[PDB]
This record gives structure tokens, sequence and C-alpha cells, in this order.
């Protein structure tokens, strides 16, 4: 029996086949509907047709907020990106760290009541990335699309009252590239243009070791700046806008924000820890999700946590280069194991107990 | 939980008495070793092992340790800590888990093999 394995992101759901390395399907978290006066369309046929229709991006900050909307989400993900018939697989899905409780229910009673899944299983999307990394205990910095997590981790669960929070993450450090762009004379308003926004974030962007340092080079010569050459062929010039775009993780302020950076938003969750536990989370701090991918950023953790933790304190920081996709990847060894046939929600269980028996299966 | 028991026969032969019990994972699943093979781990491979040892009450203390070969694919090393977590479970929470990589092993776990352990290249193909 071949089980499935959902990475329901804010931006990007990740899909596919547990036992594959890699999801089969990755595509935009949206539905959209007629403009004006297919009754909906889903991921990147949604996008291209932006032109005659209206989007919705039923989840944010990893936390579902239209349920019609994400149920049209699964069925696309199932009958036009997987190609199965979700009737005979089982599915395990992940969740963002504290997931309220009823959504928990929700996104059980729609797998079993809308798509009669055989059975199911909620993870939360932290733990599947320390998995991916071969750990049981750590810290994730999870940081995808428009949240950044920190959850620590020991002997393979979460420890919830730890669990922190920053309210930026990559769409936010997409709209800081748009804004800072325009002090160059470049703008990018459109849909497309904010494409390209986001390319040259993803392609050029680096977080600087030492940002003071950084910009007196930037401003003393032209060492740090790169050409980009936009779709109609002009090219336009890149400079200390690289890496003061990613920079926002580590000064929030820069985005108006009164908020710790994501160092210390790391270091605030281990100081809420049982002190016995803390030593094996500062050596083993993993980054999970597409914002954690800019270079220079696991250099950057490691000067940063290493200034507030004591000296004599070792600092490990583990940047996989699959990270992008470190969730889904921790999911799919999980739904794979020869154990989880024993752990998933059964047809017969939710009959019996109905939604709430997530709380008792998944935790 | 539920409606389900763990039934896994390698959880069921456990830490039932002191001693010594290692498992490599094998495509998705735990595979006890040989024990004429203890102490010899293939880089390529992951390895589970459960040292078991008798209290003063006669209850048992368990110690797992998860060892990761140089060379282990992402599916054996994430199966070997997620089989650890799920042996733990299953013990009720009783045992200490420990990440043994290879040539960085702690002297707890090195301590287990009268002889030393040893290394070889190679081992069983990754289920990805
Ligand atoms: N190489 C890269 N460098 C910087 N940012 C990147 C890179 N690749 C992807 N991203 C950013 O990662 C973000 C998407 O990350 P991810 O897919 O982990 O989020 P998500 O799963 O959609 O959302 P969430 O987990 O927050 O619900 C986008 O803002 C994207 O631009
Ligand atoms: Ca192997
Ligand atoms: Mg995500």
């Amino acid at each position: 029996v071949q089980a499935l394995v959902i990475d329901n992101g804010s931006g990007m759901c990740k899909a596919g086949f547990a036992g594959d390395d890699a999801p089969r399907a990755v595509f935009p978290s949206i539905v959209g509907r007629p403009r004006h006066t297919k009754d909906s369309y889903v991921g990147d046929e949604a996008q291209s047709k932006r032109g005659i229709l209206t989007l919705k991006y039923p989840i944010e900050h990893g936390i579902v907020t239209n349920w019609d909307d994400m149920e049209k989400i699964w069925h696309h993900t199932f009958y036009n990106e997987l190609r199965v018939a979700p009737e005979e697989h089982p599915v395990l899905l992940t969740e963002a760290p504290l997931n309220p409780k009823a959504n928990r229910e929700k996104m059980t009673q729609i797998m079993f009541e809308t798509f009669n899944t055989p059975a199911m299983y909620v993870a939360i999307q932290a733990v599947l990335s320390l998995y991916a990394s071969g750990r049981t205990t750590g810290i994730v910095m999870d940081s995808g699309d428009g949240v950044s997590h920190t959850v620590p981790i020991y002997e393979g669960y979460a420890l919830p009252h730890a669990i922190l929070r920053l309210d930026l993450a990559g769409r936010d450090l997409t709209d800081y590239m748009m804004k800072i762009l325009t002090e160059r004379g470049y703008s990018f308003t459109t849909t497309a243009e904010r494409e390209i926004v986001r390319d040259i974030k993803e392609k050029l962007a680096y977080v600087a070791l030492d940002f003071e340092a950084e910009m007196q080079t930037a401003a003393s010569s032209s060492a740090l700046e790169k050409s980009y050459e936009l779709p109609d062929g002009q090219v336009i010039t890149i400079g200390n806008e690289r890496f003061r775009c990613p920079e926002a993780l580590f000064q929030p302020s820069f985005l108006g924000m009164e908020s710790a950076g994501i160092h210390e938003t790391t270091y605030n969750s281990i100081m809420k820890c049982d002190v016995d536990i803390r030593k094996d989370l500062y050596g083993n701090v993993v980054l999970s999700g597409g914002t954690t991918m800019f270079p220079g950023i696991a250099d950057r953790m490691n000067k940063e946590l290493t200034a507030l933790a004591p000296s004599t304190m070792k600092i490990k920081i583990i940047a996989p280069p699959e990270r992008k996709y470190s969730v889904w990847i921790g999911g799919s060894i999980l739904a794979s194991l020869s154990t989880f046939q024993q752990m998933w929600i059964s047809k017969e269980e939710y009959d019996e107990s109905g939604p709430s028996i997530v709380h008792r299966k998944c935790f | 939980a539920g409606h389900m028991v763990v039934e896994h026969p390698e959880f069921l032969k456990a830490g039932k008495e002191p001693g010594l019990q290692i498992w490599r994972v094998e495509k998705f699943d735990l595979v006890p070793v040989p024990t004429n093979l203890y102490g010899d781990f293939f880089t390529g491979d992951a390895y589970v092992i459960l040292k078991t040892v008798q209290l003063r009450n006669g209850n048992l203390q368990y110690d797992l340790h998860y060892w990761l070969g140089n060379e282990c694919s992402q599916d054996e090393s994430g199966a070997a800590a997620i089989f650890t977590v799920q042996l733990d479970d299953y013990l009720n929470g009783r045992a200490v888990q420990h990440r043994e990589v290879q040539g960085f092993e702690s002297a707890t776990f090195l301590g287990y093999f009268k002889s030393g352990l040893k290394y070889k290249k190679g081992g069983v193909a990754s289920g990805f």
C-alpha cells in the first residue's frame, strides 16, 4: 500500500509519494475563481490565468483560514497533481507548530469524510525537518512564506511551551527587495514584476557575515555589485540590496517591526527549555525552509548564536542543501517505515471516535 | 493507540533482559544484526543499538544509540532517528537517546565493544 505525503505550505504545496526522495508536485497554494460575475483553478494554472481569475491563498502563516478553498487544493492535489484516487492511499499531512486544535480536527474530518482516505496522519513540519537531518534532538529554525518558527525538540517531541515565531519570512523579504530596488529607480509592481524581484532575491541575495562592514565595502567600491538581465533584455545593477534584503531576518526593524531577529528568537526558545537540554539544542540548530536558502545564512547564525551563548558552548548550525524540501523528505521517510502502519489514524478509528482522535494519535 | 498496538516483531524482542541488541536500518525496516557481527559497522549504513542494564530493584535501564555511517543515505539516518524515538516510546520513555556519528562516538558507546568496534566500507542500498 502506497502512502502519500503532502506538505501544505502557505505559498507552495509539496506533494508526492512516501519512499520517494523528492515531491512529485510542487505548486502555488492558490485557488482562482472567475474575476467577474471550470468553476475554479488551482496552482500553476490559476497563477497563469490570473488575468481572468481572482486568486485566494487559503493558508496564512501555515494555518488554514479557508476550508472550502483548502478542500479545492487537496482535491486538485490528489486528482490532478498526483493522479491518485485518495480512497486508495494513507495520507500523511503536515501542520504548522501550534496549529489550533479545531484546525487539526477539521483536517482530519475532511480527509475521512470528503476524500474517504483509508488512513491519515498529521505531523508537525519542524519535527519532520529534524528527522530528515538524522536527529531526535535539536532546535529547528523553519522559515518559509509568511512566518519563521523556532521549534526546540527533545528526543523526538517538540517542546510546545518553548516554540516561538517571528512574523517575517520570504514574502516579506520579496516585498522588501521590491521597496529597496525603487531607491535605484527600478519599479517592480505587477505580478510578473514581483516574480522578477523574487528571482533576484533567490539568485543574487546573500547574508553578510558583518553587515556594517559589508555596507562600508559596498559604499567604497563596486566589488559587490551584480548585473541581472530582465526578461525583455534590459540589464540592471544590484548593489547593497543583495545583502540588505535578507538582513531584515536579523534586523526586523528594517521592516518597521519591533520583534527580535531570527538569531534572538532562536536563543529565546533555547532559554525557555530545561537547562539540562540546552547544550543539545545549541549543538543541533537545524535550518529548514525556502527562506533559509540565502548563501551566508549558516555562517551568520553561527556568529550571532555564538555571541549570545556562553563562550564554552558548542554552536553547530546544520543547513542541508535539500532544506527547501526537508519537511517533505522527513514525511516521506516517516510514512515509509515498517512501523508507520501502526501509527496512522484508520477509517475504522475515525468512524468510532470522530475528529478528536487526532489529539490522541498525533502529537 | 486506538485500535492498534505495537506489533513489530523486533520491538517485541527489545529490552527484555540485560545485554546489547543491534539492528541495521534496511530499506525503511529495522533488521537484527547477526550477533557474531556485533561491532562491525558498515560505513554506508545506519544502525540502532539498545544497551539494557539491570538496576537494583530489578527494573531495566536503557540507552538507545543510533549510529550513522559517514556514507549512509538520508533515508537510513532519518529512519534510524525515528526508530529510536519509537523504541523509546515503546519502552515507556525510559531510554536515554544518543546520536553516534562515525568517528565521533561517545566513550559510553565505544565501551560496549570489548575488543573495539570496527568500520568497513559499503552497506545495504538506500530505500529511496
Ligand atoms: N534560494 C533561495 N533563496 C532565498 N529565498 C528562497 C530561495 N528559494 C526559495 N526561497 C523563498 O522561500 C519562500 C518559500 O519557502 P517555503 O516553500 O519553505 O514556504 P512555504 O512552505 O510555502 O510556507 P510556510 O512553510 O511558511 O507555510 C519564498 O519566499 C521563496 O522566494
Ligand atoms: Ca546504506
Ligand atoms: Mg512550509
